[PDB]
């Protein structure tokens, strides 16, 4: 009942038969920008189904020595489908996100992944006073990897990361995690190419292990923008 | 008496404080008020008046030549005529305007701007131009096919001599600000470019080089915040006669 | 204001009246929106 | 779900439980929800009318303290042959230089508040008495034009706010309003504040209150003095959003979250908590 | 005028004082408020969220290995698996948690704590554990027969992956406090121990060593008092770039 | 507050509103007490 | 602003002043009150409890021997047994009592005192004593015929073991005071003397020397004024460990 | 008290309630005036 779920947006749908309810970040739900909070005065474009749909990124392999993975939003999708086109042709964007992380194995496998959506995850660099560079931050669809997941690569800690919207994928329990993210920013809209509102982090707190037949165990991420709005139309960047 | 205690801040002189103070001349009767034309109560009233942009701010252009942009009959199509940097908080064609000068007494701004161009060629001269406003993000467009994708107005020369290009307030944040970095995401407004839509066409006896005068002003959805000393005036010495005021 | 002369009072920052048109549109005949200004 | 809480919740007495299909102590951490097991369901409780207040943990109070944000000492003297703060200095305001305040602010993602600024001045002879100097602190907007000399005409402060105070007076004080161009300050910023790619990461200029230019108004004396100016900031009328994991690794720079960790636990990169002999070793065991 | 007199305390600067003060920018209009997700109004809201305990804080355990406790199939009965010191005011498995970090900004505390453990072995793995909370007074129990006499929960591994052990507020005084003496009667909370109730049992193809992740949080009957500087952060030098803010 | 700007006022320590559930139980379907969370 | 002026006294620190002062810990929630037995609200409640007079304050009498007066079977008639100086403001049998100790924190006093004596001989012992209070003016009486002329009570030993001699407030002035001069007209209270009315008579097997324990207390018509430091405690050096509080 | 915390207030010298008997006569059975205390 709270273990099965179907998500449908646009021409895309996803089902899971081993869910663990699902998370609504801070108890909120995505919505379009109301007139009393608006700033940009040009009429926005709300493409709906062409952008508010699931985009599945390339999978990653969960290995015995993996440290974890991360994908920044909207960066990870800024070059995918019609969402990517609207982002490139407009100075301003706004949207929520429906995140679905997938990972199945066997009744003989064990492992636990923390799936957390971090707002404003400003990364820190290790053992240097030099700030992270553009290429250390903007990885796009490929996403990045954690150097020191123990401190969330920002000098804090993964132990307290549960203060952020999250779920876990504990192999003996479930095979997917779902998190609904509302627009999260101090401004009603933003320039999509230089600021990432959220960072999706998937970290193996309990390593993958088994004594049965060894198989490649992938982790897949599907993300659907929600209530997309774009302002400041011009040429593509 | 009343028991009291002094708080931090006591005795200080804050130039922006607001208190009453001892009248130097008790029982003084100020001159009666008289109606005088042109009273202004909010500086926003002043910046809504359009003033001339110094678009031709180039070496070789002297004085008033800098206040007009000359356009000539072209031999090629879709020609770029000129562009205009838009930070009303930095030096450029927009700095010495009513909106620019007053805005520079502040740090934050928000609102739509309007650029009006008046064609000053002869009556027998005709033409169509396209004025484009490109929101920020990339490099300034250099071709009409690219500029045309932004906010724009196609202008046809005729009896009504002027056209207005509205630069709508399009910003992620409520306000934009000055911080001396023109490429900052909270400062850059984008670009304005002008191309021939068709061409300037004139008969043999009309001048084949005509001028445009560009004006700019704020609309009534404008707002300015955080007053600061203006960078447009300064002194390194006493002005002549200043010391004589003591003699 | 505890002083006897009113000019000694603190600032008066409550005058929100405005009339930009005395500077922006000082033309004898009002200009209608959309209509050709010169006719 | 939202309600007014003025005291810790009371406890209700509970009885023996033996109901099929009811397992309040079992939960599913995978959902992301914190356990909802109540004490009354885990053990037999008595009734307790709890009067413990919760006001000291109100965000307004938690962050409502004047914390040191700037400390600058310079030489007040005739700087004829100085290479050096010549009777004045400029400070780009930031709340990242002193760790106690920084760590607390960083427990939140976004913060909206007005800032009460207090300025404390101290003097020492480089003995024949301590002069009661007059200082001027001028607020110059972020990136704006700052004075280059103690006697620069820039100090005329025609529009900038300036506060003149004496060392013999109580510390100067004034409130800077919430002045961000956004609805709240970004304590953390996962982005680049420029349209090009070489800009600084994690620094949103919109979150820099501005420059504080301080000078001694008096001309130099025949002898030199060391003057130290301390600035304190107390946020008020606070609204906070999205709490975050507390900083564990020592701070390295005011410009980023770079980390290295201490040389040995606690708070070392591979071990935040100090070690104990084993997971069955009880530290401070009562002998 | 009004006769007055200054009281002791006059002119002082108390960092915790609460008064109004001169507005630096008169007539400044702050940016309109906008709804933002996740507003927090009382720090007690933050500590009610469970976070990971660093139970395996031992030499040889690096990084995240310290955040999980491995249990193996035992050869003997009633085996002790691990224990956890409980002073959320001193360094130990509970210090770097949401409740621990925030509580360390205070000196007094009261309320029930809750520890939740999630079993992360394979589906085919079964087992029963007993988690015990022993109120203070003596030495930490080392045998199940002794630990079992205190507050406890017997946990059966199954579909519901996690169990919660409530550490009820059991104290003579209204509040407990920190004073750097872990054995003080007003500080010591007691102990938490974990033993096999039966045993961890797994088939040949399941890993025979499984991990548990322990979490802790405060319940809503919690209260914190007497704010103090946190011992978890400090500096002995200027941070890099701090001095550059003056250049 | 004797100052004209409201932001100059003393602290506001009277907001006792709370909603821990936005952090402790951000699940779409409320979890019933005693009932198995996963069903 | 408000015109004001500072009065003499401004800035001083008077140890007996009464004003509000800045709260060090804002929003602090004190521990809830709990009912506790024995609350005292006025020190007058304490001095109404009778305590032991050190009547046998003589060389050779050590410790508790000083708290009891021994009386023996007499061979002569009308024998004087003992007397008691009455200035509860000077050193003497009355100084280390509840009423004496608390009164010495003050300078003025008024009200009736009560002296109760408990006979502690054996049951088989009998006797009659006369307790006399002599208002001031002359020398202390040394014969029963003289003492008997003042305020007195004749006490018959029996089942009710104790007798009370009331020392009624008899003074010209509303209050009496301490000024270190025991013979001052505003200090001297008079005398209390005790004589055999008949004799202490006991059988062969009862002790022929018995003790009396004298107690004193104030009645509820008592009043104390003008607080001062008590002369009963003092220090010339730092107490042991005082300086260690700084290490 | 102009401070927000009540504990900051000046002294409270108005509690004239008293009950000396809790110290002077803590006996279970009240002693009647004039009557032999032991009977
Ligand atoms: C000797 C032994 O038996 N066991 C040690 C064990 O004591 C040691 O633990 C450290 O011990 C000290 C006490 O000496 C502290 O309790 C350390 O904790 C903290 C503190 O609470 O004060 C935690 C805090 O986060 C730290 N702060 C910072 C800013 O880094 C401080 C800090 O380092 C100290 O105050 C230093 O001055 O410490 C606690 O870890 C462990 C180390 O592995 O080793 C055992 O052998």
């Amino acid at each position: 009942s709270d273990r099965v779920l179907q998500l449908k947006l646009g021409n895309s749908a996803i089902v899971t038969q081993e869910a663990a309810n699902y998370c609504c970040a801070y108890g909120e739900w995505p919505n379009y920008l109301p007139d009393h909070e608006a700033v940009a005065i040009d009429k926005p474009t709300q493409p709906e189904t062409s952008t508010d749909r699931f985009y599945t990124l390339r999978s990653v392999k969960w290995e015995s020595n993996s440290t974890g993975w991360w994908w920044k939003l909207p960066d990870a999708l800024n070059n995918i489908g019609m969402f990517g086109q609207n982002v490139q042709y407009h100075y301003l964007y706004r949207s929520g996100f429906l995140i679905h992380v997938q990972c199945n194995a066997t009744k003989f496998h064990q492992g636990a992944l923390l799936v957390v959506a971090i707002p404003e995850h400003q990364r820190g660099a290790h053992d240097t006073t030099t700030s992270p560079g553009f290429n250390d931050i903007m990885k796009g669809e490929r996403g990045g990897t954690f150097n020191h997941p123990y401190v969330l690569d920002d000098g804090t800690s993964i132990a307290c990361a549960t203060i952020f919207p999250h779920q876990w994928i504990n192999l003996r329990t479930n095979n997917s995690a779902t998190i609904v993210l509302p627009w999260m920013n101090v401004a009603p809209m933003d320039f999509p190419l230089r600021h990432n509102q959220w960072t999706l982090a998937v970290i193996p707190v309990v390593p993958l292990g088994t004594r049965t037949m060894s198989s490649v165990v992938p982790i897949t991420v599907s993300i659907a923008p929600m209530c997309c709005e774009f302002n400041g139309l011009r040429h593509a960047i | 008496g009343v028991p009291t205690y002094l708080l931090p801040g006591s005795g200080q002189f804050l130039t922006t404080d607001d208190h009453s103070s001892a009248p130097v001349l008790p029982c003084f009767n100020p001159t009666p008020e008289m109606h005088i034309p042109g009273q202004i109560r909010n500086m926003l009233e002043m910046i809504q008046v359009e003033s001339m942009m110094e678009i031709n701010n180039t070496d070789g252009a002297n004085g008033m030549e800098r206040l007009r942009v000359d356009i000539s009959v072209q031999a090629d199509l879709d020609q770029l005529l000129f562009n205009i940097p838009l930070d009303i908080q930095l030096d450029g064609p927009l700095r010495n305007t009513l909106v620019g000068n007053i805005s520079r007494y502040y740090t934050h701004w928000s609102g739509s701007l309007e650029m009006t161009f008046m064609f000053c060629g002869s009556f027998m001269a005709t033409g169509k131009l396209i004025l484009c406003y490109t929101p920020p993000g990339g490099s300034c467009p250099t071709t009409r096919e690219t500029a045309m994708l932004g906010t724009h107005i196609v202008w046809d020369f005729g009896l009504q001599s002027s056209i207005t290009l509205i630069i709508p307030w399009i910003s992620g944040s409520h306000y934009r600000m000055f911080n001396s970095d023109a490429k900052s995401t909270n400062a850059n407004v984008g670009y304005v470019t002008c191309f021939m839509q068709t061409n300037l066409i004139v008969p043999s006896e009309s001048s084949d080089t005509c001028s445009l005068i560009g004006f700019i002003a704020a609309k009534d959805d404008f707002s300015l915040r955080l007053m600061r000393d203006s960078p447009d005036i300064g002194q390194s010495n006493h002005l002549h006669g200043a010391e004589a005021a003591y003699q | 204001n505890f002083y006897k002369d009113s000019y000694a009072a603190s600032a008066s920052k409550q005058d929100f009246s405005q009339d930009p048109s005395k500077f922006t549109e000082p033309v004898v005949e009002g200009l209608k929106a959309g209509a050709p200004v010169l006719k | 779900v939202e309600s007014i809480i003025k005291t810790a919740t009371d406890t209700v007495k509970s009885e023996i439980n033996a109901e099929l299909g009811v397992v309040p102590s079992l939960n599913a951490v995978e959902t992301g929800a914190t356990s909802n097991t109540e004490p009354e369901e885990a053990i037999q409780t008595r009734t307790v009318i709890n009067q413990h207040g919760v006001s000291e943990t109100l965000v307004e109070n938690f962050l409502g303290r004047a914390a040191l944000v700037s400390k600058k000492s310079f030489e007040y003297k005739n700087h004829a042959s100085s290479s050096t703060h010549k009777n004045f200095f400029k400070w780009t305001i930031n709340t990242k230089s002193f760790v106690q305040l920084r760590r607390k602010l960083e427990l939140f993602t976004y913060l909206r508040f007005d800032a009460e600024i207090t300025i404390l001045t101290t003097v020492a002879v480089n003995y024949m008495g301590l002069p009661d100097l007059t200082l001027q602190a001028m607020f110059v907007p972020t990136g704006a034009l700052t004075p280059k000399e103690q006697d620069s005409f820039h100090w005329q402060s025609g529009s900038n706010a300036s506060v003149f105070f004496k060392i013999s007076d109580p510390p100067a004080r004034m409130t800077i309003p919430f002045m961000c161009i956004n609805s709240a300050y970004s304590v953390f910023y996962d982005g680049f504040a420029g349209f090009e790619k070489n800009g600084l990461y994690g620094i949103n200029p919109a979150d820099t209150i501005g420059n504080l230019c301080v000078r001694i108004v008096n001309e130099h004396q025949p002898v030199g003095f060391t003057v130290t100016v301390r600035v304190y900031m107390k946020p008020k009328h606070i609204k906070a959003w999205a709490p975050r994991p507390p900083r564990t690794m020592p701070y390295m720079s005011i410009a980023n979250a770079n980390y290295k960790g201490r040389d040995t636990a606690p708070n070392t990169l591979n071990a935040i908590i100090g070690n104990r002999a084993s997971v069955t070793t009880m530290p401070h065991n009562i002998v």
